[PDB]
């Protein structure tokens, strides 16, 4: 077992700072190099920095080589990091991930290898950077009008995520939630959809139960159609 | 210039051996320069080349598959043969003999089957053979419909013609519907007079090779 | 091992049109490249050789060009029988491979479809199952709507269609759908209805029996 | 002692072989398998090595 778990994160306003944690527990000695790695929702891996030993690292990457700083605490096993001046397109999911090289490398144990990939990964820490201001969610049925479809519409919400489930939990066959948008006005939009036999329709209530831990929001609403 | 009709069971059990022929018409198989050539479609997939066989002995198969497959010339019957050892359900598919002419000014050696098959369908099954029943559409402006119909049958294909081969415009043979029981079914119509229905014959034939089945059907007034 | 990768997948176009499908080599093939059309039930033909050369009995509306890496062919005012799946083919080394294909679909004028019901025949009944069919005849777009009623009731479930290719001729679609019941079912109620909506109808058209007259 | 020779015959060449006695006679012809047809008996290219080490 060499798994370590991130903490911290949020919703902070842009320029302000917020440093998020990374106890590493388990085989890792902490001998070993440790990095950050951040992730946007929509786009791609981006290393972030690493560390080594003690001060050897001071590796940081060009987006954040004036923002980011990068802590070590190995008497409490935990790895830091110091996210200082942050801006829009900080929004990711940071990855804290352990670092190991070939034993070629790697001379003295603690110092850093200049070469090193990745193999724990950790469950991450999702961070927003925006303006915005937490809000719940207007949900909004879509109405069937032998097989129908229905649907809510989760809209104008923010930060994410949303949960959605259909009948408390008791109608997964043929359920799809979609992938929030974001829109214009900085909030979510997102639309859960059902497909019933046509013949439930009368019988059958279909209610779309809808959760919003950010801002404590939870509505049920009844699908019916018109 | 040359025929070719392809021949084979249509239904292999899984682990066991696909054997496939070819008719050659036209040309003879003993010619030093054209090659004999398979391939497959798998089912709603792309086409695979299968191999090449030269009169003198020159072969060269698909990788993916030259560890089970072989092929030979039949010199006293003019036909040539498809051998596939050891097949799943990733070999159901239909398979096309054709025939190229070594051309290296142009083509790889054995690499461009110009005249094919139109194809026969394998099935890789457990299941057993199954011919079909067959039931007549009868005749409710001007226009009257008719057909048959070639219910449970197994595997695909079906083959239907209308007064033998003599009425086809206006057939249209409906592709294979695959039913909960795991059985095939399929609908043959026709359009014709109305004026037609007091006083002329229209008989469906349907025929089913893996069962060995014709059945004809006569279509009336209810 | 030569991947072939052809492009679109799919595409359709007017009578008269002209067509271009693009095939595109993993590697530098030279002109070993073959252009095969393929029509439903028959023997895919040869159509161009050598990226270029027009094979016999092909209209000269055909035309292959490029080498290298990237190939196209070209029909230049499309008929009605050039409805076909068309494939790409390199012959520069072993194992000759081929592109995944190109449907190619003719657009005409909608067409509403023609509709027949044909109730179960009596033969049949005796085995324990009605099959109800439904035909919808020589329809242009292929979006059509089947729903059968029984007594007015919708059935849902008990029903599959069939739909043929494009018609070579007159680039038109037929459609059958058939309703199984068990015959003990199939007595206990009397209206069989087929209701079909399609772009060509301006309002659903229904053809229906009744059962034992 | 018996002495053997060998020789590569050519597709469509005859070997002939003519003798009074003294002679052993090949009663099989030995083919490569890197010289077949992918007919599958075809394995192709070996290296040859001299070891004296177990297999694993």
């Amino acid at each position: 077992e060499v798994q370590l778990l991130e903490s911290g994160g949020g919703l902070v306003q842009p320029g302000e700072s917020l440093r998020v944690s990374c106890a590493a527990s388990g085989f890792t000695f902490r001998d070993s190099a440790l990095s950050w790695v951040r992730q946007a929702p929509g786009k791609g891996l981006e290393w972030v920095s690493a560390i080594s030993g003690n001060g050897g690292a001071t590796y940081y990457a060009d987006t954040v080589k004036g923002r980011f700083t990068i802590s070590r605490d190995n008497s409490q096993t935990t790895l830091y990091l110091q996210m200082n001046s942050l801006r829009a397109d900080d929004t990711a999911t940071y990855y804290c991930a352990k670092d190991e090289s070939p034993p070629i490398y790697n001379l003295m144990p603690g110092y850093y290898s200049t070469y090193y990939y990745m193999d724990v990964w950790g469950k991450g820490t999702t961070v927003t950077v925006s303006s915005a201001s937490t809000k719940g969610p207007s949900v909004f049925p879509l109405a069937p009008s032998g097989t129908a479809a229905l649907g809510c519409l989760v809209k104008d919400y923010f930060p994410e995520p949303v949960t959605v489930s259909w009948n408390s939990g008791a109608l997964t066959s043929g359920v799809h939630t979609f992938p929030a948008v974001l829109q214009s006005s900085g909030l979510y939009s997102l639309s859960s959809v059902v497909t019933v036999p046509s013949s439930s329709l009368g019988t059958q209530t279909y209610i779309c139960n809808v959760n919003h831990k950010p801002s404590n929001t939870k509505v049920d609403k009844r699908v019916e159609p018109k | 210039q040359v025929q070719l009709e392809e021949s084979g069971p249509g239904l292999v059990k899984p682990s066991e051996t696909l054997s496939l022929t070819c008719s050659v018409s036209g040309v003879s198989v003993t010619s030093d320069i054209y090659y004999w050539t398979w391939i497959r479609q798998p089912p709603g997939k792309g086409l695979e080349w299968i191999g090449y066989i030269f009169y003198n002995g020159d072969t060269n198969y698909n990788p993916s598959l030259k560890s089970r497959v072989t092929m030979s010339i039949d010199t006293s019957k003019n036909e040539f043969s498809l051998r596939l050892t050891s097949v799943t359900a990733a070999d159901t598919a239909v398979y096309f003999c054709a025939r190229g002419t070594e051309d290296l000014g142009y083509c790889s050696s054995g690499s461009c089957p110009n005249h094919w098959g139109q194809g026969t369908l394998v099935t890789v099954s457990s299941a057993s053979t199954k011919g079909p029943s067959v039931f007549p559409l009868a005749p409710s402006g001007g226009t009257a419909a008719l057909g048959c119909l070639v219910k449970d049958y197994f595997p695909e294909p079906v083959t239907v013609s209308w007064n033998s081969g003599a009425l086809t415009s206006g057939v249209h043979t409906f592709p294979a519907v695959l039913q909960s029981s795991g059985l095939y079914s399929l609908s043959s119509v026709v359009t014709v007079p109305s004026s037609s229905l007091g006083t002329q014959t229209y008989i469906c034939n349907v025929n089913h090779k893996p069962s060995n089945t014709k059945v004809d059907k006569r279509v009336e007034p209810k | 091992d030569i991947v072939m990768t052809q492009s679109p997948s799919s595409l359709s176009a007017s009578i008269g049109d002209r067509v271009t499908i693009t095939c595109r080599p993993s590697q530098n093939i030279r002109s070993f490249l073959n252009w095969f059309q393929h029509k439903p039930g028959k023997a895919p033909k040869l159509l161009i050789y050598a990226a270029s050369n027009l094979q016999s009995g092909v209209p000269s509306r055909f035309s292959g060009s490029g080498s290298g890496t990237e190939f196209t062919l070209t029909i230049r005012s499309l008929q009605p029988e050039d409805f076909a799946t068309y494939y790409c083919q390199q012959s520069y080394n072993t194992p000759p491979t081929f592109g995944q294909g190109t449907k190619v679909e003719i657009k005409r004028t909608v067409a509403a479809p023609s509709v027949f019901i044909f109730p179960p025949s009596d033969e049949q009944l005796k085995s324990g199952t009605a099959s109800v069919v439904c035909l919808l005849n020589n329809f242009y777009p292929r979006e059509a709507k089947v729903q059968w009623k029984v007594d007015n009731a919708l059935q849902s479930g008990n029903s599959q269609e069939s739909v043929t290719e494009q018609d070579s001729k007159d680039s038109t679609y037929s459609l059958s759908s058939t309703l199984t019941l068990s015959k003990a079912d199939y007595e206990k109620h009397k209206v069989y209805a087929c209701e079909v909506t399609h772009q060509g109808l301006s309002s659903p058209v229904t053809k229906s029996f009744n059962r034992g007259e | 002692r018996i002495d053997f020779h060998w020789m590569l015959l050519d597709p469509g060449d005859t070997v002939t072989f003519t003798f009074n006695g003294a002679f052993i006679a090949p009663d099989r012809a030995t083919f490569l398998r890197s010289n077949a047809p992918s007919g599958i008996e075809y394995n192709g290219k070996s290296l040859g090595i001299q070891s004296d080490a177990q297999i694993d």
